């Protein structure tokens, strides 16, 4: 079973920063595409980003394109994501998922149908 | 007296084994055609590939010899109708289940395809047709590969048009298979037959394992966000190097009766070399050089293998014979696949696998190249 807990979620006033961790483990996570996902309320889970197994890929949605940027280490097999500018529209709970697959990118797989083995979640509430 | 059997078998092989949608296989189904998730891919769809064509192994090596090749080249051109029509029509999981059952008959006839021509043709042309068969598909390969790559990136085609054009190859070469000439009416017992199907067996394994893990390593070894291009690109270029390869034994003027084993071994070691060259050089460039090395040296192989086996046959048992070395090349395929990738097994990663695939192939050498007591 692949775990997967999030930390870094909280208040933030508008145009402030976070920097979420998520570390999973249960797995060879230097092979594995990860990424995040977000459900705001009132809405259905959606993609938020992912780095290829190589690190070398970061696909972002269009919303979030020019402020977030994921980033991933194997060595402490964790992955962050860092938020910057948050708007009022960020406001979600973030999760962060590891593709069914070890070699998702290299064998060409969708990114949109991927990633599962969903974490916990982690609040966060950006405030105006 | 030849030609017209060459001819037809010739653009039989070539029009079924031109497929541009091949390369293109799990974009097309986790995309939004289809959205069949990565591990039911891996896991529910894929796998049935396997024993379908095992299981159907059977029949074929079994009884493509007493009923007349012809009849099994014409079953396989149906059910290559059927595993497109289900791919271009098919959503689900259980329909893709059954495609592949469809393909795993498809690919588990294609000993009628290697078997037949010995059986209308004499034996003065067995050299000859031998190659051009062989080389007639990996051309046909390597040009579906190419005008895939070129369709899709050039113009925006989406695969199931792809899908499409694969379909229309696929009729087009079954209503060739209807106008072949219908031939007329325990044989390891010789060394030569016996020891070339004992490199069929082992060396087609490890072939085949190499495939689907080439492409893992040069991301691996050269992380970039174009490699999906450069991965094409090689892989058509090493085919081509296949088809020359193989063109090239039926043409070139050799004595094969003391030139057998001496192709057998010296080949043999560029085989393990080249692998041997894949996993330790860090240049990516050499990494691509070693493919096509790799490859070639292999299709040119294959070629003297069918060719030096139908030679020695003393029974018109070539399905026999071609039929029981692709079944224990699977055999041995799937348990080495187990021991070695499989999470039940070992576990390897793509950095040390290709220390196996390479020391694996050295040994295969080694048997060979030990023959030799005074
Ligand atoms: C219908 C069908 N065509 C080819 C293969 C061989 N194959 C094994 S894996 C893989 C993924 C690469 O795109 C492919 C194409 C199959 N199993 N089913
Ligand atoms: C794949 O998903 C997209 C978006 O939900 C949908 O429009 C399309 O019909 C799906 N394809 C099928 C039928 O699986």
């Amino acid at each position: 079973q692949v775990q997967l807990v999030e930390s870094g979620g909280g208040l933030v006033q508008a145009g402030d920063s976070l920097r979420l961790s998520c570390a999973a483990s249960g797995l060879t996570f230097s092979r594995y595409d990860m990424a995040w996902f977000r459900q705001a309320p009132g809405k259905e889970r959606e993609f938020v980003a992912a780095i290829t197994w190589t690190g070398s890929i970061t696909d972002y949605a269009d919303s979030v394109k020019g402020r977030f940027t994921i980033s991933r280490d194997n060595a402490k097999n964790t992955i962050y994501l860092q938020m910057n500018s948050l708007k009022p529209e960020d406001t979600a709970v973030y999760y962060c998922a590891a593709a069914q697959v070890p070699y998702g990118s290299t064998l060409k797989f969708n990114l949109r149908t991927l990633f599962g083995s969903w974490g916990q979640g982690t609040q966060v509430t950006v405030s105006s | 007296s030849w030609i017209y059997p060459t001819v037809i078998l010739c653009l039989f092989g070539f029009f079924s084994m031109m497929r541009p949608s091949e390369p293109f296989l799990i974009p097309y189904l986790s995309g939004p055609d289809k959205n069949l998730t990565s591990a039911e891919i891996t896991n529910e769809i894929f796998p049935v590939w396997t024993y379908s064509y095992l299981v159907l192994l059977l029949p074929v090596f079994v009884l493509t010899d007493y009923v007349r090749y012809k009849p099994v080249i014409i079953l396989q051109g149906i059910s290559f109708i059927i595993t497109w029509l289900l791919l271009l029509f098919g959503q689900g999981v259980k329909t893709m289940q059954v495609v592949e059952f469809f393909y795993g008959m498809v690919t588990a006839a294609e000993v009628a395809y290697y078997a037949y021509i010995y059986s209308v043709v004499s034996p003065e042309h067995y050299q000859r047709v031998s190659g051009y068969c062989r080389s007639v598909t990996l051309a046909a390969y390597t040009a579906g590969s190419v005008l895939a790559q070129l369709l899709v990136s050039l113009a925006n085609m989406s695969y199931f048009y792809l899908n499409v054009i694969s379909l229309a190859s696929v009729s087009v070469a079954f209503l060739f298979s209807l106008f072949l000439p219908m031939p007329k009416k325990e044989c390891y017992s010789s060394k030569r037959l016996f020891y070339w199907s004992l490199w069929w067996a082992f060396a087609t394994a490890g072939f085949n394992q190499v495939l689907n893990y080439v492409q893992i390593l040069w991301d691996y070894k050269a992380p970039s966000q174009d490699s999906s291009i450069y991965n094409g690109a090689v892989e058509a270029i090493a085919t081509f190097g296949g088809a020359v390869a193989a063109f090239a034994v039926g043409y070139v003027k050799v004595n094969w009766d003391l030139l057998g084993e001496l192709a057998l071994v010296v080949f043999s070691v560029v085989n393990a070399g080249s692998l041997f060259l894949m996993h330790y050089t860090a240049n990516i460039w050499a990494c691509y050089a070693g493919y096509l090395i790799f490859k070639s040296s292999y299709m040119l192989l294959i070629t003297i293998a069918v060719f030096q086996i139908a030679v020695n046959l003393n029974v018109e048992r070539y399905a026999l014979v071609f039929g029981i070395n692709t079944f224990i090349a699977l055999v041995i395929q799937t348990i080495m696949t187990v021991i070695v990738v499989d999470q039940r097994g070992l576990n390897l990663p793509v950095s040390i696998q290709f220390l196996v695939y390479g020391s694996y192939f050295a040994v295969i050498a080694g048997i060979f190249l030990m023959r030799s007591m005074y």
